[PDB]
């Protein structure tokens, strides 16, 4: 008897991938500046990069989900209204955004979704966008620069408010239907 | 084992052990591609640099095909061909007596990569150093033999296929591997398949004074070789 | 990669239409290019040139090439004006075809 | 194999069309005064108006997406309730609204939607409202006075409150069901 | 003559005249000797140097395999094979108006010798002036045109098979030559079998100022070539 232990299941997780955090500022803070941009990778994290490491070629349908959460930072009596927040799900090879204001912005091609806070959490998937048959977690040789699975966006739709809102975007991924191909010792330590 | 027989792929001429157990990778054989196919002319026995396997030796490796660039008629599609696959029917053979002991360990690692841990930035080593044709490399105790040179406890180095020149047993290594990668056809020059490995399990030990060391032989026939668009025939 | 022989019609010649795939490097004198596929091309025999492309494939970093070449050179009868022209019409074929939606504008 | 790149996928995107701007003041304000006012077109943006213009007529059932974010624009740390916008839809050839007082608000034939904030968008269709058998993105001669889809008239449907709360209607066109005649070489620069 | 069509050996094109008249020597076609058998791969249109007919000139010729040493694939089993016949379809085309007038002469000369009456002693000529590759040589009013170079007054140079492209009529060369020479297989470095030489027969005029002289081309196709013996492949 052998179930769980398959590998639709041993990936069958949603682990936090990564943490961005974004703010809606009325004062000019450029740093933290109300967008947000990261790399997707599994890289980042530790826990669901050894997992897949145990292997050397794969395809799955990566799906995401974003459990947003906000707070006021400064020690005030201040108000805000509820909020909204366009997570943009970039495509590898794309224009990677900047200045919250720019055309990219806009897309009318990458998929955007907005989100009001205080519900059931952000979810979408992205099937096998992968540029060969399989996404080599190793690749030996010269072209590191992995895979690529895009770049995800979030920033506060709503306009500048007095009273400056925080947020934070938790992103997690289960790699539904996922296939692996030929198996290698995992990583003895830590990265 | 006695009644060894040859075979000659044209040019090619081996005398094998006999045939003492082959061993396949993940029980797949090499078949085409479902371009310019060489055939017999790069799908012919071709002999490494044979190699001095010594008490204090820690191992030695190999790239397929990067090995193989400078082979003959293989090497010529290989340079004058962008896209191109192929398989190799590895063959390691390590003549001794019964007066030497010993194991050894050949490991078919599809990209076989090596050291630094610096994940962000790999590669790193330079394009001649990743590649050092027939000559080969050698690990060290960089390498690091006990990690399969890339921090990975040599222990479970037996995931990959492969079979152990054990002195008392075969005095041979027969592997065969298909062509394993995400993509159909490749860039042969910029991008290696295989990484033929061979370290030792068991030290080198010989009685009283014989051989201060012995030797093990690399000759490996592609298997099944095509490729895409030919190029300027760059003489 | 189609080619138009915008000149005389009592104008002649053997012109030379060269493809060298990825990997192969312009391919600097005529022999060079002529050695690979290569297509000669009769002036005083027609205007209609037509050379297919085989496999490629983007990620918007390095291709192939084409050329033109004199294979002979441009043959004038009487007192015709020494400098004409040629036009060049590009078409995909139907193996051809697109995957992941982008964009720009401003 | 071709697909995505099929026209029901070339258009198949969400892109912005325009962002109007609303407010509900407890003062004299005449000039933003409570409503909003913009006529249907495709011509604003840019991205989505080059990719019809590949072509010289069409037909596409129109959808639209009405996305409402607010806050308060005073730097006060007075309150509102959560509000109401009704988004007037009007069909080409109607009275077009001025004063958000007017009979015409009332309408009794245009199709409208109170929407709540704070929740999922605002969604709308309308079919292939042709006064032909296609949009024609160029039309030459003389009656430039394109098609015309309508014009889009929004509000704020609660009343005046002591703290001012300003609004934004980001609207987003989905061209479904689009079917295009005649190609043209596409506009070389800008507009 | 219109509806000229291409012919694709593999990597090649052509684009003909159409066809109008084709030359077979002695109406014998090339076939295979009753082998290292290249094909398609050596059995492709090769281009030689076009030549300038000028007013001046004197003529032209080539020797064969010669010219094609430098060749490709055709050239490596040339160097590469000690023991080598082949077969060849000349195609020398001259294209001109109807504002030009002249006669070219195409010979085909089995074992094509060049001046000497020292019977005594031949060859003589350098092995480097013997071999004047694809770039050509030219007769001198020492090949002394008139006697074919050879002391041989050349209104009999028509004893060899040939084609007269006399401008008016066809701007084409079609010539067929299967193997000749008493061996059945030969050393294709030192020994050319055949001797493809082209003469005015009419000179060059062209009606008040045009085109100060014309190009003609050779381009040739290898016709069912092999080998014998794979010798040291030396790269």
């Amino acid at each position: 008897s052998r179930s769980e232990s398959s590998i639709e299941s041993f990936f069958a997780r949603g682990a936090c991938v990564t943490i961005m955090t974004v703010d809606n500022p009325a004062s000019t803070t450029n740093k933290d500046k109300l967008f947000a941009v990261w790399k997707i990778t599994y890289k980042d994290t530790v826990q669901l990069r050894r997992k897949l490491e145990f292997f050397t070629y794969s395809r799955f349908d990566m799906e995401l989900t974003f459990v947003v959460t906000a707070n006021f930072t400064e020690t005030n009596n201040g108000h805000a209204l509820n909020q909204v927040y366009q997570i943009m799900y970039v495509p590898p090879g794309a224009p990677v955004p900047e200045k919250w204001d720019d055309y990219t912005w806009q897309t009318s091609s990458n998929p955007s979704i907005f989100y009001t806070y205080g519900t059931a959490p952000a979810r979408i998937s992205v099937p096998y966008v992968g540029i060969s048959n399989a996404y080599s977690h190793f690749y030996d040789g010269f072209s590191a620069s992995l895979n690529d699975f895009g770049i995800l966006a979030v920033r506060v739709v709503n306009d500048h408010n007095p009273t400056k809102v925080t947020s934070k975007i938790r992103v997690y991924l289960k790699p539904k239907h996922i296939r692996v191909w030929c198996p290698r010792p995992p990583r003895a330590v830590a990265y | 084992s006695d009644r060894v027989l040859q075979l000659t792929l044209g040019n090619s001429t081996i005398t094998t052990q006999e045939a003492a157990n082959s061993v396949v990778a993940y029980g797949r054989w090499p078949e085409y591609l479902r371009p310019t196919e060489p055939d017999v002319a790069a799908c012919r026995f071709y002999t490494l640099d044979t190699v001095s396997w010594t008490k204090e030796s820690r191992g030695w490796w190999w790239k397929l095909p990067d090995a193989l660039r400078d082979m003959g008629l293989f090497g010529q599609n290989m340079y004058y061909h962008y896209l191109g696959r192929s398989g190799y029917t590895v063959h390691v053979q390590c003549n001794a007596s019964k007066f030497h002991q010993g194991a050894l360990g050949v490991f078919a690692v599809p990209e076989m990569c090596l050291a630094g841990d610096s994940n962000t930035t790999t590669m790193h080593t330079s394009y001649q150093n990743a590649n050092p044709g027939e000559k080969g490399g050698t690990f060290t105790g960089c390498p690091v033999d006990y990690l399969l040179g890339n921090g990975t406890l040599l222990g479970n180095a037996f995931v990959f296929p492969h079979q152990i020149i054990n002195l008392r047993t075969n005095n041979c290594a027969t592997l065969v591997l298909p062509y394993v990668n995400s993509l159909s056809i490749d860039s042969m020059v910029k991008h290696n398949n295989w990484g033929i490995a061979i370290l030792p399990l068991a030290p080198l030990n010989f009685a009283s004074e014989s051989s201060p060391e012995i030797p093990i032989t690399l000759t490996i026939a592609p298997m099944c070789c095509e490729f895409n668009g030919l190029r300027n025939i760059t003489l | 990669f189609t080619f138009l022989f915008c000149g005389s019609m009592m104008a002649t010649g053997k012109l030379l239409v060269s493809y060298a795939p990825p990997g192969a490097d312009p391919p600097k004198k005529r022999k060079e290019a002529m050695l690979g596929t290569h297509v000669i091309w009769d002036i005083g025999l027609q205007s209609s040139c037509t050379m297919v492309v085989p496999w490629i494939s983007n990620t918007t970093t390095e291709g192939g090439y084409i050329s033109v070449f004199y294979q002979t050179r441009i043959v004038v009868p009487l007192s015709t004006p020494r400098e004409m022209d040629i036009l060049g019409f590009v078409s995909a074929c139907n193996d051809f075809s697109v995957r992941l939606l982008r964009d720009t504008t401003h």
